């Protein structure tokens, strides 16, 4: 890291022989870096918070079947397979107060790579693909 | 001083500003030293930090008469932004209007106070990449971790209740209305099935609407957590 450019020195043996190459980097412009990691980092947040609300859905609806099983007067045969009702309130303030602080550790880009990479080429197709 | 605007900027929620039929996102923070804001448009970022004497200067050349302390000036200016910041459709007088150069921004506010008018302009330049980083690109990943994460959670829970679904089952009973049976949830077809048909119109961001409107609990949190280490 000289001045505002950046050197990458790749090392190489081309069939045991010598293979040098530099990439000199400049800072990218805002249009650049703006297109490339701002919008579509939005785009997943979104379809991620799109995907919670269906799995709420989910939740409720098995809830509802729950409650007409126990007012059928149906008996499960083990009582420890018994689940709480689901509430989106109490499930978000307990996630937020418990699991937010592990689950946000960015660390150096490692779990962005690892994790999100589906859902970050698809919001770029669809970016591409309306213009 | 300084330090501390850039905290109340850091750990301040975004805002959308509606201004001759164009829209922008804002953060600002503004203290009897001075204020910070933060303006974007889904394109570009610009920054603008101001001290007390930049605004005693501003405030004389552009109200020629206005003869008031900076700390009056930037408390009317933070009463009259911040009922707009936090919510839309709020009965005050205050249009905004933005003005491009080849590199700053012009944001001009024309209000009135008691009946008299009020102007004021934020020359915002172009934000440096340590500030727009800060602000967007890590409580971005964030975010998306923390959401991954709560859909991981769901999916555990929905798990559990089909087995408890699938013991009740097995138990031999039967519904008294059958309209609420519902399938076994499996994670790789509902994947597959949002991407397939909800994921275009999900992923639109448009003109940051959205943004504003459903993630800004979680962006706080992100942010204040990442501001604790």
């Amino acid at each position: 890291c000289v001045a505002d450019a950046l050197i990458l020195r790749v090392r190489s043996e081309l069939s045991g022989l010598p293979f040098y190459w530099n990439f000199h980097c400049m800072l990218a412009s805002p249009s650049l870096v703006s297109q490339h990691l701002i919008r579509p980092l939005m785009g997943m947040s979104l379809a991620l918070q799109c995907q919670v609300r269906e799995l709420a859905t989910l939740l409720h609806m098995k809830d509802l079947e729950i409650q007409d099983y126990q007012e059928s007067g149906a008996t499960l045969i083990r009582d420890r397979l018994k689940t709480e009702p689901f509430e989106e309130n109490s499930f978000l303030e307990q996630f937020m107060i418990e699991k937010l602080p592990e689950a946000c550790s960015i660390g150096d880009g490692k779990p962005f790579v690892m994790n999100l990479q589906d859902l970050y080429m698809a919001v770029t197709t669809q970016e591409v693909q309306v213009g | 001083v300084m330090e501390e605007l850039e905290q109340g900027l850091l750990m301040q929620p975004w805002a959308w500003l509606q201004l001759a039929e164009n829209s922008l996102l804002a953060k600002v923070f503004i203290t009897k030293q001075g204020y910070a804001l933060l303006v974007s448009d889904l394109q570009q970022v610009w920054h603008e930090q101001v001290d007390t004497s930049v605004v005693s200067q501003r405030a004389k050349e552009l109200n020629k008469r206005l003869t008031a302390p900076p700390a009056a000036f930037l408390c009317h200016l933070d009463n009259l932004l911040r009922p707009l910041l936090k919510d839309a459709a709020h009965p005050s007088e205050a249009t905004f209007s933005c003005d491009c150069v080849a590199d700053a921004l012009i944001l001009r506010v024309r209000s009135e106070l008691s009946g008299l008018p009020f102007y004021w302009n934020f020359h915002c330049m172009l934000a440096s990449p340590s500030l727009v980083s800060q602000h967007l690109i890590r409580p971005l990943m964030g975010m998306s971790l923390a959401l991954q994460c709560q859909v991981r959670e769901l999916a555990t829970l929905l798990h559990m209740k089909d087995l408890e679904i699938q013991d009740y089952q097995e138990s031999g009973a039967t519904l008294i209305r059958d309209r609420l049976k519902t399938e076994p949830f499996e994670e790789n077809s509902f994947l597959e099935q949002f991407m397939i048909e909800k994921l275009p119109e999900a992923c639109s961001i448009g003109d940051g609407k959205p943004f504003v409107m459903n993630l800004q609990d979680l962006y706080m949190a992100v942010t204040t957590q990442e501001v604790q280490v």
